[PDB]
């Protein structure tokens, strides 16, 4: 299986830097890119950015630049490389960011491009 | 005792369009591939075209579908239709015949073209 | 229809030439089809990939009348539902590239045809030489 | 496309030595299927249509004599002179005919010194 | 007579597309050189520079650079040989050890940073009984501080043995001709404004590719394929924005990059014939490793790629060039190998503009790297041995791989930054040109004759 | 930017009808992709490259359409398939076509 | 001796079938014979076998009479001291499995016997061109 | 040998719609050699002999409107009906010709719910 494992919910203060990981396991995490998209109640799903696992390249939406930040952490051992943790620092946090957010990833067919998401987190509920 | 006598025009407004042709005696259409070749004036001898025994023609990347060669078999010459000239056109034209060891076997004498106003 | 001429006339040269001038140079392409501490096995396989291609492609010739005449005439008839345009719109028109495309989905349905009447003719060759 | 480039641009020599002179391919116009190689080497006058020298990037045409020599394989080809006339003093030319688009070379200029 | 006989005919010319293993290839100069000083120089056949071709007329066939095979294998074929000239050489298995670390003997500022740590350690001889106390120079970027006392240890010491990189074989650039092996062609599009997607009018075939210098760069891909006469963007999707542009200028921009400190190479006996070439003295002032451009002609190619991009994104357009946004070392900085030595070049001072759709020379500083994880291998990290003397290299810029932000909520402007990536790219912006077809004989067709029994 | 617009919006359908759901792209030329979300559930990918179906989806839902016109059309309507369906172009999103019971 | 049947009709289906009838399926067998980081090794000596003993074959029929017939007659005539036996009591009655081993002993005596007629055949027909 | 099973036992649908099903084989029956599959659906009425509908594992029998459809290659074979009529509703039947035990599917009794 391939599964996307968040941490829980959180509660955070006006002005706080909330992280938000996210554990991908049953694939080459080095191969697959991830996204981070988010849900506001009565504003729908906007796309936060997307990770390069193997280097870390990130790329941010042009309005949440300067706030947001990504970094991830490989597997380095031979005999368990099937793992990775995804991290994503949002901070500047408004009550306006109230929201759910999500790790996703792409499917593994042929002519899924990098937006068609198969795989989607549980979602992380942030209130601020 | 094979000469390739030419004909057409020379005066030609930039933009415009003209026939050049060649006449020739000596030996039979039948099997023989022809050519065109030009010289600009004080630079170097440069091919446009060649054409097979049954009108299969060969152009050059800068012709680009602009000139069109016809080989009248019955009449006994050859053609070179130009449409659409450009001014990098001006030159002297040369028909020739090839043989299977070199091509330009025979030389035509020449048609200085001037694309000129 | 071959005429005097002094270009190489090489590999591929005519693919773009009508199908009745690319058969006038057809052992050129006959001919440059087969000749051509771990990467000898990579170019091994490759090697006898070729030959095996070459192989397989003798085989079909050989299985039905031409072996080595590299163009040959059969006893099978053209069905027109497999083309159905003139004899003069194909060997003036098309090219090979462009005649390989409106036959693939009536090829292998020929292939068999080409089977079934070079074993007919054997057979009936066998019995005209057996009743003399 | 196959580019084909003559050394010297122009030689100045007196009348009765020899010479030669040089053109080199871009591209090896050496046949592997033939063994032969396509060099054409054109002589033209001032004023005139050209003639052919060499064919087979070796042989001489009927009608020249035997004081050229077309030399080399590969991609460097060389036309050596072995005595200049009054007759040989205008431009010679190098020319593959291995593929579409005939290129030919730069066009030496020799003349009298 | 309207009865028609069918005929079939062998040696046809047609070819479909085909995924096959094309094989090495050197010239007889790369083929000229022995002894594996450079990687593999005798299991590649020797080959003509510009190997021959002939133009095919009337002839079109789509050609699509991103759905392409043979860049995959071109990259597995050079990952894997990478890792074959490795075998042979040095493992750092005793050099895992606590390192006592001072700094380097110069005037320390308090506000900057040595970048030099000078390391003593007990070292094995080639005696199992005896060992020594060696001391050798290292960069901040390959020691961590392990938890007064101030003793050190390699990055690497959690994760793997470190293949020393053996002196003996040069990491230069060779030209590749990848050839087709019988029964295949190999096709080249002579086409000027073809965008490596769609119909090519001017095809060619061609039995090896063109020289091929596999250069490791992540951003301003370097020593590349010029492009014809204008600046050409390339890109599988423009509108998506994790899809890399190539772009591929006309003129080169000239590059000089250098260490400006000499260096003494030192030998240090691990074992019986096992040698570690380490940093002995820096002979005179410690300086900076760095990079130049021009000014003039940077700002000349910013113009002409900006004259570029506004033809896909309307004339209204501002477009903007700023850094990278973050990520690993060798992914934000952009990386290459001036003989045999890793830069990591920082690219702040190229991507600092703005453009209105109305003698100088750009420094730009480096670091350096002795010990690497090329490809982000799981256990195979790789030491890289010092060399002498002030080490300085030419180079051409020849094009770059940008990257857009996702532009949302009425992006204005659209900003471009560079970024490396998958290896890929590189590898993309040289056989763009090229596919791979499978020639396949025995075509048939109907005339008018029946077999004379 | 490609801006997503969604016709129908609410819809309210007996079961065991079909539904036809509208999405009009301000940029044509591209694909789409459609997902549904359920109430307090994580969305699925239903429908990528405008016609072809993810894994573990049931043949009902048939993409359709291009340039600016593309259609969902969900047939036999379970019980389950009244929710929230959403159309992709590359990183923006329509504001949702709820499909509720009658 | 071929009928209208809609059944496969493939590899060795006729090898119990009497020699007059699998006769009639020889192109099956002829057909699949040659198509089909260490074990690269295994496989590539595989196929060279395969194509090796192909090769064999096909130069033991093409120093004969046939090179590409599949069904060829020759002018030596048979023993009747190899097999002794009737001409309707092989035909309609043995298998190849059976008619293999019947002829074992008697086999590489014909194949010199049939290269030394296919010998005397090219001097005979060279004379026969040459006195033209 | 030679399996073939068929998926359902039976289908009791209403008359007007479509409806589809499904044989399994144990065995792949696709010939490489004519690139052609080879199933035989067959139907049988009560107390008739059966009759042909699907040959070459696609093609409708003349004789048969259009509203049939033999689906699938490899292994797994499928008989898409468009439309279900009055004189349809009897059993249908998978049959491999592909080698010798001929063995048929076990008969998916298709009548009026
Ligand atoms: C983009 O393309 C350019 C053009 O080729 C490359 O520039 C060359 O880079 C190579 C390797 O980086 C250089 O080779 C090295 O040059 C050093 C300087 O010596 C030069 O000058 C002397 C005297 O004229 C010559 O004898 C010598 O051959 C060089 O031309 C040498 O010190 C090096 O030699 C040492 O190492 C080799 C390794 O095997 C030994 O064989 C030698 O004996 C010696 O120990 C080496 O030769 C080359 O000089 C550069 N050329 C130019 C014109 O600058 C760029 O590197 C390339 N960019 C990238 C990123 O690859
Ligand atoms: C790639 O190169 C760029 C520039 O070539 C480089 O950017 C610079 O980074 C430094 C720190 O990494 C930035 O911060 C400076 O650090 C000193 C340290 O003491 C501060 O004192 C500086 O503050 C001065 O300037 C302020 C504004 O003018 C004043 O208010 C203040 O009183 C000080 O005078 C300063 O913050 C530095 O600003 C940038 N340069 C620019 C132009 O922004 C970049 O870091 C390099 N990349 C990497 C990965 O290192
Ligand atoms: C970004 O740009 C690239 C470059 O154009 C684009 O890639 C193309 O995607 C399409 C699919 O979206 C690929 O498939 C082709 O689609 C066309 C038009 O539909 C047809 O020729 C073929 O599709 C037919 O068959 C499909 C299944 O059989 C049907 O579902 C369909 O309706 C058609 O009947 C063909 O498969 C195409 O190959 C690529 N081309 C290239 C050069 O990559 C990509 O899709 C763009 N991104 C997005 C999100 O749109
Ligand atoms: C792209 O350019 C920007 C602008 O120069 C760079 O941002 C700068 O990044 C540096 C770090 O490299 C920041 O320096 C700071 O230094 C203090 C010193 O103690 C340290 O404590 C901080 O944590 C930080 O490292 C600097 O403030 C920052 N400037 C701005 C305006 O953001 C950016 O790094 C460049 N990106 C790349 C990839 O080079
Ligand atoms: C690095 O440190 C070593 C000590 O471990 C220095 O070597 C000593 O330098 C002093 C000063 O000249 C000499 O008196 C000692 O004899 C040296 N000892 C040895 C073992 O060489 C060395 O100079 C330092 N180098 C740098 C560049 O800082
Ligand atoms: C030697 O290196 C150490 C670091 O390991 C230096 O200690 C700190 O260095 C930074 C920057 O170099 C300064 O900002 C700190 O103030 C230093 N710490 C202290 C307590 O001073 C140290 O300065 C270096 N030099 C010497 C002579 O020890
Ligand atoms: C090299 O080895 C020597 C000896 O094994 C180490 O010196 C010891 O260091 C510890 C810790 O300071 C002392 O308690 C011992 O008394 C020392 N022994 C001797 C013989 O001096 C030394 O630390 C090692 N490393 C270096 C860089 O010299
Ligand atoms: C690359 O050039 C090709 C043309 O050769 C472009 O492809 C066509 O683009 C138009 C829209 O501008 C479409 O209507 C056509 O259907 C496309 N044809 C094909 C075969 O894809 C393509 O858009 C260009 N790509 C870039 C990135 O500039
Ligand atoms: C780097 O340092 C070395 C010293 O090791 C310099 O080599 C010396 O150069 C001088 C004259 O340049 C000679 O007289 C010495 O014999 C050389 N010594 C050795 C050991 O080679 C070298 O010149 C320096 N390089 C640079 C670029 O300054
Ligand atoms: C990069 O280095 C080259 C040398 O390799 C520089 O070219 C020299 O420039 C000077 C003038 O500054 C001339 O006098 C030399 O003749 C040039 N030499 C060569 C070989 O070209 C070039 O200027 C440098 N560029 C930058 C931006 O530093
Ligand atoms: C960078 O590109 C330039 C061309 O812009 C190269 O310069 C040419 O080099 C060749 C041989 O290497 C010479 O025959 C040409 O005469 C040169 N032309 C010019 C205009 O200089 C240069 O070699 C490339 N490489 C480097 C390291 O500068
Ligand atoms: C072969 O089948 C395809 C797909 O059904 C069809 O489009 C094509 O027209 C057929 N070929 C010919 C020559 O009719
Ligand atoms: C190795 O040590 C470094 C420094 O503490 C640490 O960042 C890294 O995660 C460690 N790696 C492993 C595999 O433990
Ligand atoms: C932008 O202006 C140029 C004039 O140089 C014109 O050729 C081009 O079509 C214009 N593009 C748009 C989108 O208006
Ligand atoms: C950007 O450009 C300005 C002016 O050209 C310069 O002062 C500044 O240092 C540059 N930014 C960086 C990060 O180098
Ligand atoms: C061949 O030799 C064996 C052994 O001597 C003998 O038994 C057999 O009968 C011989 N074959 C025939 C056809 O007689």
């Amino acid at each position: 299986q391939v599964q996307l494992v968040q941490s829980g919910a959180v509660i955070k203060t006006p002005g706080s830097s909330v992280k938000i990981s996210c554990r991908a396991s049953g694939y080459n995490f080095r191969d697959y890119s991830i996204h981070w998209v988010r849900l506001i109640p009565d504003k729908g799903f906007e796309w936060i950015g997307w990770i390069k696992p193997l280097w870390g390249a990130v790329s941010y939406a042009r309005q949440l630049q300067g706030r947001v930040s990504m970094t991830r952490q490989l597997s380095q051992d031979p005999d368990d490389p099937d793992w990775g943790v995804a991290y994503m620092e949002f901070s500047g946090l408004t009550p306006a960011d109230t929201a759910e957010y999500f790790c996703v990833r792409r499917g593994s067919c042929d002519y899924c491009g990098d937006f068609p998401w198969q795989y989607w987190g549980q979602g992380t509920v942030v209130v601020v | 005792e094979v000469q390739l006598v030419e004909s057409g025009g020379g005066l030609a407004k930039p933009g415009g369009s003209l026939r050049l042709s060649c006449a020739a005696s000596g030996f039979t259409f039948s099997d023989y591939y022809m050519d065109w070749v030009r010289q600009a004036p004080g630079k170097g001898l440069e091919w446009v075209s060649r054409i097979s025994n049954s009108g299969i023609t060969w152009y050059t990347d800068s012709v680009r579908g602009r000139f069109t060669i016809f080989r009248d078999n019955a009449k006994n010459t050859l053609y070179l239709q130009m449409n659409s000239l450009r001014a990098e056109d001006t030159a002297v034209y040369y028909c020739t015949k090839e043989s299977a060891a070199a091509i330009g076997h025979y030389w035509g004498q020449g048609v200085l073209v001037t694309v000129s106003s | 229809a071959v005429g005097i001429g002094a270009v190489f006339l090489g590999f591929l040269g005519a693919a773009g030439s009508t199908m009745g001038a690319a058969s006038m140079t057809l052992t050129v392409q006959a001919r440059n089809l087969l000749s051509g501490t771990v990467w000898g096995i990579k170019q091994l396989q490759a090697r006898v990939l070729a030959v095996e291609r070459y192989l397989r492609d003798q085989q079909l010739l050989g299985i039905w009348g031409c072996s080595g005449k590299l163009i040959c005439c059969t006893n099978v008839p053209w069905n027109s539902s497999w083309s159905n345009r003139n004899l003069s719109e194909i060997w003036d028109n098309m090219t090979w590239l462009q005649w390989d495309k409106e036959i693939s989905n009536y090829t292998q349905i020929i292939y068999g045809l080409l089977e079934e009447s070079q074993n007919q003719q054997e057979k009936n060759e066998q019995d005209l030489l057996a009743l003399d | 496309d196959i580019v084909m480039t003559q050394s010297p641009d122009s030689l100045a020599v007196s009348l009765g030595e020899r010479v030669t002179l040089n053109c080199k391919s871009s591209q090896s116009l050496l046949a592997s299927s033939n063994n032969k190689n396509y060099l054409a080497w054109y002589y033209q006058k001032p004023g005139q249509a050209p003639k052919l020298l060499i064919y087979w990037a070796s042989t001489r045409e009927s009608g020249v004599p035997n004081r050229f020599s077309g030399s080399g394989s590969g991609s460097d080809f060389t036309l050596t002179i072995s005595g200049l006339q009054a007759e040989d003093v205008a431009v010679y030319y190098c020319q593959q005919y291995y593929t579409t688009p005939l290129t030919f070379g730069g066009g030496t200029k020799v003349e009298i010194k | 007579a309207e009865n028609l006989w069918v005929t079939v005919y062998y040696g046809v010319p047609v070819w479909k597309d085909a995924e096959t293993t094309l094989f090495c290839a050197s010239d007889a100069k790369a083929y000229e050189t022995e002894k594996h000083n450079v990687w593999a120089t005798h299991a590649c056949v020797p080959t003509d520079p510009n190997p021959q071709e002939i133009h095919l007329e009337n002839v079109t066939e789509e050609f699509n650079m991103w759905k392409n095979n043979m860049v995959e294998q071109m990259h597995t074929d050079i990952i894997s040989l990478w890792d074959q000239s490795l075998k042979p050489c040095v493992k750092l298995t005793p050099l895992c050890v606590t390192l006592q670390c001072t700094n380097v003997t110069n005037n320390i500022t308090d506000d900057m940073r040595g970048e030099l740590k000078n390391c003593s350690f007990n070292m094995t001889t080639e005696l199992r009984d005896k060992k020594q106390k060696v001391y050798s120079l290292f960069y901040r970027l390959d020691v961590v501080q392990i938890n007064s006392n101030k003793e050190y240890r390699l990055i690497n010491c959690n994760t793997s043995a470190c293949t020393q990189a053996c002196p003996k074989v040069s990491f230069e650039p060779i030209p590749i001709h990848y050839c087709a092996p019988a029964g295949f062609a190999i096709l080249k599009c002579k086409d000027k404004k073809f965008n490596g997607t769609g119909p090519c009018p001017s095809v060619s075939t061609v039995q090896c590719t063109h020289g091929i210098k596999p250069v490791v760069s992540t951003q301003l891909l370097l020593n590349g394929s010029l492009a014809e006469e204008e600046v050409m963007i390339r890109s599988e999707n423009i509108t998506n924005n994790a899809k890399n542009i190539l772009v591929q200028f006309n003129t080169p921009v000239q590059i000089n990059c250098t260490r400006p400190n000499n260096n003494t190479r030192k030998s240090i006996r691990i074992g019986p014939g096992q040698a570690f070439y380490a940093t002995g003295d820096i002979i005179g002032d410690i300086r900076q490793a760095h990079c130049n451009v021009s000014k003039a002609t940077w700002n000349e190619t910013l113009g002409k790629v900006v004259k570029q991009l506004r033809k896909h994104f309307g004339n209204n357009t501002i477009i903007r060039f700023a850094n990278s946004s973050g990520g690993d070392l060798e992914v934000t900085t952009h990386s290459f190998n001036c003989g045999g030595e890793f830069f990591y070049c920082n690219t702040s001072g190229l991507f600092n503009s703005t453009w209105i759709s109305n003698n100088d020379s750009i420094t730009l500083p480096c670091r350096i790297k002795q010990i690497i994880n090329m490809w982000q291998r799981i256990g195979q990290c790789m030491y890289a041995p010092p060399i002498q003397g002030v080490i300085r290299c030419v180079s051409n810029i020849t094009g770059l791989i940008l990257t857009r932000d996702g532009g949302s909520t009425n992006s204005t402007t659209e900003t471009f930054r560079p970024g490396g990536g998958d290896m890929r790219d590189n590898w993309r912006s040289e056989l763009y040109k090229y596919k791979v077809v499978k020639i396949e004989p025995l075509g048939v067709a109907p005339t008018r004759c029946k077999r004379r029994v | 930017e490609i801006v997503l617009t969604q016709s129908p919006g609410i819809l309210s359908l007996s079961p065991g009808e079909t539904a036809t759901l509208f999405c009009k792209a301000s940029q044509g030329g591209n694909a789409m992709t459609w997902y549904q979300k359920r109430r307090g559930q994580v969305p699925r990918l239903l429908i990528y490259d405008t016609s072809r179906r993810a894994s573990g989806v049931p043949d009902r839902f048939v993409g359709s359409g291009s340039g600016t016109d593309f259609f969902l059309t969900i047939n036999k309507l379970d019980r389950e398939d009244f929710a929230v369906y959403y159309c992709q172009q590359f990183e923006f999103f329509g504001l949702g076509s709820e499909l509720e019971v009658h």
